[PDB]
C-alpha cells in the first residue's frame, strides 16, 4: 500500500506545529528504495 | 499439453507478503556471469507445468 498524507500552507524550516490528514491510499504492491523530483523551468 | 502456464523455479531471496515478479532475468547459480544465455549454472527460472 502506498500511504499519502498532505498539509498545505501560507509561510530555514518555521517553528510551529501542524498534523497532516491522510489524503491518498494507493494498492501498488511495488518495491520502492528510490525517488526523485520533478521540477517545472521558466523558459525566457 | 497445456504449456501455457508457467512457474518459476529459482529465486535468490524470499517474496515479501502480497509481491509479484515479473522479472526474467537468467538465474546465476554459480558465480560466472550468465551472459543472457543459457549455460553452465544458468537456468532460466520459469518453467512449464505442461
Ligand atoms: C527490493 O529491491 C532491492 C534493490 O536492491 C533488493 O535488494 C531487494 O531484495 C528487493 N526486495 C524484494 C522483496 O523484492
Amino acid at each position: 500500500y502506498f500511504k499519502i498524507y498532505s498539509k498545505h500552507t501560507p509561510i530555514d524550516l518555521p517553528q510551529g506545529f501542524s498534523a497532516l490528514e491522510p489524503l491518498v491510499d494507493l494498492p501498488i504492491g511495488i518495491n520502492i528504495t528510490r525517488f526523485q523530483t520533478l521540477l517545472a523551468l521558466h523558459r525566457s | 499439453g497445456n504449456y501455457n502456464y508457467l512457474y518459476r523455479l529459482f529465486r535468490k531471496s524470499n517474496l515479501k507478503p502480497f509481491e509479484r515478479d515479473i522479472s526474467t532475468e537468467i538465474y546465476q547459480a554459480g558465480n560466472k556471469p550468465c551472459n543472457g544465455v543459457a549455460g553452465f549454472n544458468c537456468y532460466f527460472p520459469l518453467r512449464s507445468y505442461s
